[PDB]
């Protein structure tokens, strides 16, 4: 059911969406999102569960 | 072409309120004239 309601249909625009609830009225890029998203959990920098 | 993006995201805005967003979204419409484009520019002037 959730994949129903999901909008979404591949990876870019999944990027995209998390970029537009994350930086609202900021126009997403390739890069940018990807970044975004990979720098939220992804990255040892911003990011220890210890 | 830059404004036809941003048709699509002021129609699809998340209310945004912070002037550096503003800011920054109409400073990037203009691309980099630089190196050529600066000379023929200054030849105007």
């Amino acid at each position: 059911e959730t994949l129903r309601v999901d909008p979404t249909n591949d990876r870019l625009s999944a990027l995209v969406e998390i970029y537009r609830m994350m930086r609202p009225g900021e126009p997403p890029t390739r890069e940018a999102a990807e970044s975004l998203f990979e720098n939220l959990f992804f990255s040892e920098d911003r990011y220890d569960l210890s | 072409a830059a404004a036809q993006v941003l048709s699509s995201v002021e129609s699809e805005i998340g209310r945004t309120t912070d002037p550096v967003r503003m800011y920054m979204r109409e400073m990037g419409t203009v691309e980099l004239l630089t190196r050529e484009g600066e000379i023929d520019i200054a030849k105007r002037i």
